């Protein structure tokens, strides 16, 4: 049965997979090609019956495309809109609806990156258009717009515990570390190579001044912010880097997403331990279990929720 | 009357967002043929057997739609020159498919980024495409006036910005879109899309755009300034700008998100056509002239061949020029007759080169104004134009004008004249021969004679303009040398292009020539300093004349006579375009030649480099004696 407000079918092009602290699932998904070029988010308070439509908690259709997802607290969802509006929308009381909660068009394009800050009162967005955006989500404002980059904004990446703290990686080659204390915010940080350019960023969950990075060639990169030239370096694909996700372990493992459509989970020493080819197409996503740590979802734009059981 | 578009990156539904730019006002909408984030495959499996559409149908709109008000855009991801080879090897394929989409669905035009110095790889690729069948469709470069990297915030702590005055990197995007139409060979089919930044460069960094083809100004949102009642408005230095745009005639475009919010989309747009309706209007000058802009014509040889009756009739109706020569008569009358023998001295007018008579009215008008006696002889060679004179000559002037149809050279006159007046005048004043016309003349002139003109001088200005550059390279003609175009002048109202230096002067002729071996023949070297970096295209003509004393013509911008629309320019372009350092000095060398049939000019530029000699032996071009 599916439920009222919510789409008769779910747009193939998957784009964020983000498991709540209770353990549902929260999708996000885009319709890429065809005749309506739009966007849907999707709550699955029982992850194995995603990605069917008739089988989910709650369900809602947003104007356009979802090119990124945050969980703002437990009820609050953060979407990066091609529109070039970053949008909050909130769960029901009941938990059965997402109504939304704010639409503001501050970016010129396409928003691809949103993380919300230690706190939760604060959110970073990262644009086509060159900007990023310090949020104010009660006030429904931008706080701060930075053109720090020369090029399109890839990703931003909140601190796991400071709100003045995040990274941002651009296609100008720069991975930019910033402190909102500083008088000028942004600090260019990495490897004593330029190499290739940054796709994605994960902060250590547990060393808060040590993140990974990954490039457009496939390469995996350990960085301390401290000793500001990379030591440790794993060639983990043979494409681009789309995303990396830390587990919740004590001693975390960490997922590597890929346009070589498959996922890798290392260790320590950026070594394999798991891969997965399951997926047809470019893997979008990666979320851990909250109740089962040993248990990882993937999506895809080949429409398939996978549940790996990483060992 | 702007024509302007709407930019986007986001279209959910194609026939809403169209009806909604429409309702806004929007001549035309700018939006992508495919997602701009579904990122394709072509090589690697499984990504490359993705299951289609890839893109949304053509039937969502109509053939007219498509080919009318959509210009499509390349995917952001799609990039050639990507260090990665494999992006390299992809975004080849990806920019052909969506090319191909385009040009399947006849699109008017199609953008492509230049956001960085290489791109060598996406020129190998966009001239591949256009060398794949035969067809209209344009390519509008999106390139910005200032680089991203040189307008950013100043707030990287271990990375600032230069604070230093860079005078040529300031000017690096105009590098990038010069190498870019360089490596596609000045395909007719690439364009300029100029985006203006919030901040302005300075000035030099703008003029460096002039003479380019650009086709399409984009303003983004954020440049707008908020005025008192909240409505988007622009700064003075933007306005300027936007005027200056607003004469090239190119379509602007709407980029960006709607930042006064409180009012709508359409604020943007009712702001530009106030602009366009608060200039000045198209003056006397600038009214006649439209439509001739940048429009390459052949200079007439009025000697060679007769002149059509339209000709004439468009020669006529050029008030200043006449008042101008009667005025020159009515002076010269004066001086040489006193008011004692306003009734003894009739003085012997002869017009040269008479064609429908407005010079012998012109006499007759300067007669009775001065109020003193005259007898005309109105010389004409066209049997044509002459028709017309002695059905005048019959029905109003009467006997005291004697219609003579001859060749002024060959004709025995019975008596000498007092004055000979003509307008035996081009564009580059000696061109369509007045000199050697009235040498062959100046026998029946009286010892103490006067000629209207007494003198004129050419002058030359090296020009930058690759509009004007692409328009003589079209001019190839089969049966000739594949070079020939280059090694000819033209007649044009030149439009988009920049003056590299002030005009110059460059060949005189006096009226009447007392030297006692005349030689009409010329060698004049001119040094033309440029104060900017450019590429030298060739060198605007222009000319001064003296009719009588103080009563002068001019077509030199200096001093170009008000209201006076008979002359348009002249160009002599050049085979190989000249690169032109800022500090640099262009040395041009002209040369009048002649034999006893024919008279040409042949030029060569000897700084800061060497091109060809011009024209040589008058090969391409000649003027027929
Ligand atoms: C040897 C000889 N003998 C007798 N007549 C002669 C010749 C050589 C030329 N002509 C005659 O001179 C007349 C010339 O009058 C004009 C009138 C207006 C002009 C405006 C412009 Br813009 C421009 N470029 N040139 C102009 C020329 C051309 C047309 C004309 O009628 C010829 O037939």
């Amino acid at each position: 049965n599916l439920p009222p407000n919510a789409p008769a079918c779910m747009e193939r092009q998957l784009e964020a997979a983000r498991y709540r602290s209770d353990g549902a699932l929260l999708l996000g998904a885009s319709s890429l090609s065809g005749r309506c070029w739009a966007g849907s988010l999707w709550l699955f308070k029982d992850p194995c019956a995603a990605p069917n439509e008739g089988f989910c908690s709650a369900g809602v259709q947003t104007e356009a495309g979802v090119a990124d997802l945050t969980w703002v607290g437990e009820r609050g969802i953060l979407v990066a809109s091609d529109s070039g509006a970053v949008e909050l929308w909130e769960l029901d009381e009941n938990e059965t609806l997402i109504v939304s909660k704010f639409c503001k068009y501050e970016h010129d394009d396409i928003v691809s990156t949103v993380s919300v800050l230690s706190s939760g009162t604060q959110a970073v967005s990262g644009s086509k258009d060159i900007c990023i955006k310090v949020w104010d989500l009660a006030q429904q404002v931008v706080l701060s717009s930075y053109r720090a980059h020369a090029a399109q904004v890839t990703c931003v990446a909140a601190s796991p515990h400071k709100d003045s703290v995040f990274l941002s990686c651009s296609e100008d080659n720069r991975i930019l570390l910033w402190d909102t204390r500083c008088p000028k915010p942004a600090s260019q940080i990495g490897c004593s190579a330029p190499g290739y350019l940054p796709t994605s960023l994960a902060w250590h969950p547990q060393q808060s001044e040590v993140f990974v990075f990954g490039d457009e060639n496939g390469t995996v990169s350990l960085v301390d912010t401290k000793s500001t030239s990379c030591v440790l370096s794993s060639a983990v694909h043979s494409q681009c880097v789309t995303g990396l996700v830390f587990s919740p372990h004590s001693v975390p493992f960490l997922a590597s997403l890929s346009e070589d459509c498959s996922l890798a989970v290392l260790d320590s020493s950026l070594s394999e331990l798991f891969r997965s080819q399951a997926h047809r197409d470019f893997v979008r996503d990666a979320t851990w279990s909250p109740l089962n740590h040993s248990l990882l979802t993937t999506v895809g734009w080949d429409h398939q929720v996978v549940h790996h059981v990483v060992p | 009357r702007v024509s302007s578009g709407r930019d986007l990156n986001c279209v959910p539904e194609i026939a809403d967002t169209l009806g909604a730019v429409a309702k806004q006002g929007f001549d035309f909408l700018c939006m992508p043929v495919f997602h701009p984030r579904f990122k394709r495959e072509f090589i690697q499996e499984p990504a490359k057997n993705r299951p289609g559409p890839q893109t949304r149908s053509d039937l969502l709109l109509s053939g007219r739609d498509w080919n009318t008000l959509i210009v499509g855009k390349l995917s952001p991801w799609i990039r050639p020159d990507s260090k990665v080879e494999k992006i390299r090897r992809n975004s080849e394929a990806a920019m052909l498919q969506e090319l191909n989409f385009g040009a399947y669905l006849g699109l008017p035009a199609f953008l492509l980024p230049l956001n960085q110095e290489d791109n060598t790889n996406l020129a190998r690729v966009l001239t591949n495409h256009i060398h794949t069948g035969h067809h209209s469709s344009m390519f509008w470069m999106r390139v910005p006036l200032v680089a991203p990297e040189d307008l950013r915030d100043d707030i990287i702590e271990n990375a600032p910005t230069t604070h230093t005055e860079e005078y040529s990197g300031e000017e690096k995007t105009w590098m990038w879109w010069h190498n870019f139409r360089t490596l596609c060979d000045y395909s007719k089919r690439i364009a300029v899309a100029l985006e203006i930044g919030a901040d302005l460069p300075s000035n030099h960094v703008i003029d460096r755009w002039l003479g380019e083809p650009i086709k399409a100004a984009i303003l983004p949102t954020s440049i707008f300034l908020t005025n008192k009642k909240g409505f988007p408005v622009l700064s003075k230095m933007h306005q300027r700008l936007i005027f200056r745009l607003l004469k090239l005639e190119v379509q602007f475009i709407i980029t960006g998100t709607n930042h006064h919010s409180e009012k709508e989309f359409c604020s943007y747009l009712q702001y530009l056509e106030y602009l366009s309706q608060n200039r000045p209007p198209p003056n006397a000058y600038e009214l006649f002239a439209k439509g001739y802009e940048d429009y390459l014509q052949s200079p007439l040889q009025p000697l060679m061949d007769n002149l059509e009756s339209q000709t004439y009739e468009v020669f006529e109706k050029d008030p200043i020029k006449y008042s101008q020569y009667q005025q020159a008569i009515y002076k010269c009358l004066l001086d040489r007759v006193p008011e004692e023998e306003k009734d003894t001295n009739v003085q012997v007018l002869m017009v040269l080169g008479a064609g429908r008579g407005p010079l012998v009215n012109a006499s007759l008008r300067a007669a009775k104004q001065a109020d003193r006696r005259i007898k005309l002889y109105a010389v004409e060679k066209n049997p044509n134009a002459v028709v017309t004179l002695e059905n005048w000559q019959f029905e109003e002037w009467g006997s005291q004008v004697t219609v003579v149809s001859s060749d002024m050279r060959e004709w025995v006159a019975p008596e000498k004249a007092d004055i000979i007046v003509s307008e035996l005048l081009g564009s580059f004043a000696d061109n369509e021969l007045s000199p050697e016309c009235l040498d062959g003349a100046q026998h029946f002139l009286k010892d103490d004679g006067v000629s209207i003109p007494g003198e004129y001088t050419s002058f030359l200005a090296p020009i930058s303009s690759s509009k004007l550059y692409n328009e003589v390279r079209a001019c190839r003609e089969k049966d000739r040398d594949p070079e020939a175009q280059f090694e000819m002048p033209y007649v044009v109202r030149l439009h988009n292009f920049h003056q590299l230096s002030a005009p110059q002067p460059c060949f005189t002729f006096s009226h009447p020539n007392r030297d006692p071996m005349i030689d009409n023949n010329r060698y004049c070297t001119l040094e033309f300093p440029v104060e900017v970096n450019t590429v030298l295209h060739g060198f605007a003509g222009y000319f001064e004349t003296v009719l009588y004393q103080d009563i002068t013509l001019s077509i030199r911008p200096e001093t170009h006579s008000p209201g006076m629309f008979s002359w348009f320019p002249i160009l002599f372009p050049i085979k190989q375009p000249i690169t032109v350092r800022e500090g640099q000095t262009i040395c041009v060398r002209f040369w009048r030649c002649s034999n006893s049939k024919k008279v040409w000019y042949e030029w060569a530029v000897t700084a800061p480099v060497c091109s060809a000699i011009h024209n040589p032996t008058g090969r391409s071009y000649t003027i027929g004696l």
